[PDB]
């Protein structure tokens, strides 16, 4: 759900 | 919620641009929304030190390229894909609740058929989970319950409010009832309330009388035609008698002038003069004048109006009251003149007033939580605790237990 860019 | 779009322009940080992202098509955040939307931005990343980027903003585009219904997968494509120099179109949505200085705010990751279930299910449990009701209705805005109890309806053909009236009792029940009514329904109500006794909640209805604004009363008398199939001003003159009669009903009336631009210096005076010649300055009191002048007049010249009024009279004005008047009508003057001098101050000498001794008058209390909460609880506080000493979650704590007290302590805000 969450993703580091 | 104001809506403001920007770019902005990032040099892709160590390992990435310093901040994480939710959302897409098959991933929505809250219900129906396909917006991409930064969650956390990195401790020490280049997201943080260019700034304007918040915890919160909505991703529109990405070096041109648009972030409208997309999968998550494919929105953090545009980002792997990118270079090291990113410019990104963000849309900045902060909102803002209706007061500063109310307790209660605006949930900020509101989501109306969610909140709608976790109540269902509060409900549709075994000895029903009152804790659970409270943390969302008390956390979430009076309009938020609106959109809490339009999505009740829908999902259970029953509305929120008589599923509660059901679940809930006690002190609780009430308090609860009362976040559910808009704050035109909850006046009217309470006003409905003190009236139909014969012999009346004067107490009640002064209060609330004496503290609304043109903008609410002209809402409660609207909504009370709708509620009730009467003119609230029909009921109060049948239920009330005298000058105290002419003062509620010239109150209630909401038609209050407005605070012009330009202070009317020879008007205070004026007025000042009149007050002191109406009352003190002469044997007996000419009543109507005062009525006159105390309800007509807007509040910003009004308090001018009292300080000038100690040039004249070797007494203040709450001292000139308790001088000339007595009964209700006594009591209706003081209570507007402390609403116009400090509205929050009145509010917390009630509070202290319906704890102080023994036992609690439960529906004051209730009532000024539910009431100011969005209006201003907070400045409340500040005045009871400058007085009191200790804060009023305090109070409240020491005269109210169990699910109720949590309840009313949420409404409070915190402590002092
Ligand atoms: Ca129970
Ligand atoms: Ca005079
Ligand atoms: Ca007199
Ligand atoms: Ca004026
Ligand atoms: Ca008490």
């Amino acid at each position: 759900s969450e993703t580091s860019v | 919620y104001l809506v403001t779009e920007e770019e902005i322009n990032l040099t892709r940080g160590p390992s990435g641009l310093g901040f994480n992202i939710v959302g897409g098509t098959d991933q929505q955040y809250v219900s129906n929304d396909s917006g991409i939307y930064v969650s956390r931005i990195k401790e020490n990343g280049a997201a943080a030190l260019d700034g304007r980027l918040q915890e919160g903003d909505k991703i529109l585009s990405v070096n041109g390229q648009d972030l409208k219904n997309l999968l998550h997968q494919d929105a953090v494509d545009l980002f792997r894909n990118a270079g090291y120099a990113v410019s990104l179109r963000v849309q900045h949505r902060l909102q803002v609740q209706g007061s500063a200085y109310g307790s209660v705010k605006a949930y900020t990751n509101f989501d109306a058929e969610r909140d709608a279930l976790n109540i269902e299910t509060a409900i549709k449990t075994k000895g029903v989970d009152e804790v659970t009701i409270v943390n969302i209705l008390t956390n979430r805005s009076n309009e938020q319950r609106q959109d809490i109890a339009f999505a009740y309806q829908r999902r259970t053909k029953k509305e929120l409010a008589s599923a509660l009236k059901s679940a809930l009792s006690g002190h609780l029940e009430t308090v609860i009832l009362g976040l559910l009514k808009t704050p035109a329904q909850y006046d009217a109500s309470e006003l409905k309330a003190s009236m139909k006794g014969l012999g009346t909640d004067e107490d009640s209805l002064i209060e609330i009388i004496c503290s609304r604004t043109n903008q609410e009363l002209q809402e409660i008398n609207r909504v009370y035609k709708e509620m009730y199939k009467t003119d609230l001003e029909k009921d109060i003159i049948s239920d009330t008698s005298g000058d105290f009669r002419k003062l509620m009903v010239a109150l209630a009336k909401g038609r209050r002038a407005e605070d012009g631009s330009v202070i009317d210096y020879e008007l205070i005076d004026q007025d000042a003069r009149d007050l002191y010649d109406a009352g003190v300055k002469r044997k007996g009191t000419d009543v109507p004048k005062w009525i006159s002048i105390m309800t007509e007049r807007s509040v910003p010249h009004l308090q001018k109006v009292f300080d000038r009024y100690k040039s004249y009279s070797p007494y203040d004005m709450l001292e000139s009251i308790r001088k000339e008047v007595k009964g209700d009508l006594e009591n209706a003057f003081l209570n507007l003149v402390q609403c116009i001098q400090n509205k929050p101050l009145y509010f917390a000498d009630r509070l202290y007033d319906s704890m102080k001794g023994k036992g609690t008058r439960d529906k004051v209390l209730i009532r000024i939580m539910v009431s100011r909460s969005e209006v201003d609880m907070l400045k409340i506080r500040s005045e009871f605790k400058r007085k009191y000493g200790k804060s009023l979650y305090y109070y409240i704590q020491q005269d109210t237990k169990g699910d109720y007290q949590k309840a009313l302590l949420y409404l409070c805000g915190g402590d002092d």
